[PDB]
């Protein structure tokens, strides 16, 4: 359903 | 947001999405308070009826959104939180009483076009608008109906309803640090907020000063919309003591 | 904190927003 966000905000 | 109508433009800039990291989903509406504060509701991060204890690595703050789902580039911000702090006396086991919660973020956030914190009341500014028939205004990402989901931003602008018209309308006991706000039956007009709007913001513009307000947190309701039910809200000015607290001891 | 509560987009640059005018109606 979301639009993946930049893997930077997941680390 | 049930009845209401999508934002325009930065028309919330201080708006904030609470963010599940895995699953990736909307847990929360919150708002920005300054450039490492974010404000929102206690139980959208603790009410152990459901098995809910959110901690600080589990979410990510989501600032100068528009669209619910799409990430918006060059636009957004995203924030990871240093800590969480609940009210200490907030009463999840019977009726959410002192429904807030603070979030501290790892880093302070740029202001933009779409990114301004709002203004806390005062006592003065609380007493004056805070009166049954004043309106104020709802923004959320959350459902458009009680039993789907909104493409952007949604707005509704509901009235102050007097306390025994509130008291009267539930079974649950209302508190001082509480106050509801929607139509009544007879008024014909409607609109509430709903889940996913939880922790979000109801503010009013100052006509003192033409500032923004922020007078409550979405909290609770009996479904949403319904006729003769109201929209429950956490009254922000009564509990600025511990947000005064909390920011003068941690930040 | 200074400029709380004054959006970029509408009163800082003195645009009203489609609605806010019913708020202030309702400050009676
Ligand atoms: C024990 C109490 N549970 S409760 O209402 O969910 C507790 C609560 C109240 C307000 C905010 C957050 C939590 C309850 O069921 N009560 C309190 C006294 C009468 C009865 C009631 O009619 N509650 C309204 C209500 C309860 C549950 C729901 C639901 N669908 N979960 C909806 C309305
Ligand atoms: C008392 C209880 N009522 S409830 O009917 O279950 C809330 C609910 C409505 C629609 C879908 C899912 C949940 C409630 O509001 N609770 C139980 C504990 C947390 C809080 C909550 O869900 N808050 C979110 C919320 C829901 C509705 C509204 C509204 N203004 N109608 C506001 C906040
Ligand atoms: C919720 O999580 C915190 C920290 O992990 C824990 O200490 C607490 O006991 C848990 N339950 C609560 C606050 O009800
Ligand atoms: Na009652
Ligand atoms: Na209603």
């Amino acid at each position: 359903d979301f639009e993946e966000i930049p893997e930077e905000y997941l680390q | 947001i049930v009845e209401g109508s999508d934002a325009e433009i930065g028309m919330s800039p201080w708006q904030v999405m609470l963010f599940r990291k895995s699953p990736q989903e909307l847990l929360c509406g919150a708002s920005l308070i300054s450039d490492r504060w974010v404000l929102t509701a206690a139980h959208c991060l603790l009410y152990p009826p459901w098995d809910k204890n959110f901690t600080e690595n589990d979410l990510l703050v989501r600032i100068g959104k528009h669209s619910r789902t799409r990430y918006e580039r060059n636009i957004e911000k995203i924030s990871m939180l240093e800590k969480i702090y609940i009210h200490p006396r907030y009463n999840w086991r019977e009726n959410l009483d002192r429904d807030i919660a603070l979030m501290k973020l790892k880093k302070p956030v740029a202001f933009s076009d779409y990114i301004h914190p709002v203004c806390l009341p005062d006592r003065e500014t609380a007493a004056s608008l805070l009166q049954a028939g004043y309106k104020g205004r709802v923004t959320g990402w959350g459902n458009l109906k009680e039993t789907g989901q909104p493409s952007v931003l949604q707005v509704v602008n509901l009235p102050i309803v007097e306390r025994p018209v509130c008291k009267d309308s539930t079974r649950i006991r209302i508190t001082d640090n509480m106050f509801c706000a929607g139509y009544k039956p007879d008024e014909g007009k409607r609109g509430d907020a709903c889940e996913g709007d939880s922790g979000g913001p109801f503010v009013m513009k100052s006509p003192f000063n033409n500032r923004w307000y922020q007078m409550g947190i979405v909290s609770w309701g009996e479904g949403c919309d319904r006729d003769g039910k109201y929209g429950f809200y956490t009254h922000v000015f009564r509990l600025k003591k511990w947000i005064q607290k909390v920011i003068d001891q941690f930040g | 904190e200074a400029d709380c509560g004054l959006r970029p987009l509408f009163e800082k640059k003195s645009l009203e927003d489609k609605t806010e005018r019913e708020l202030l109606e309702s400050y009676i």
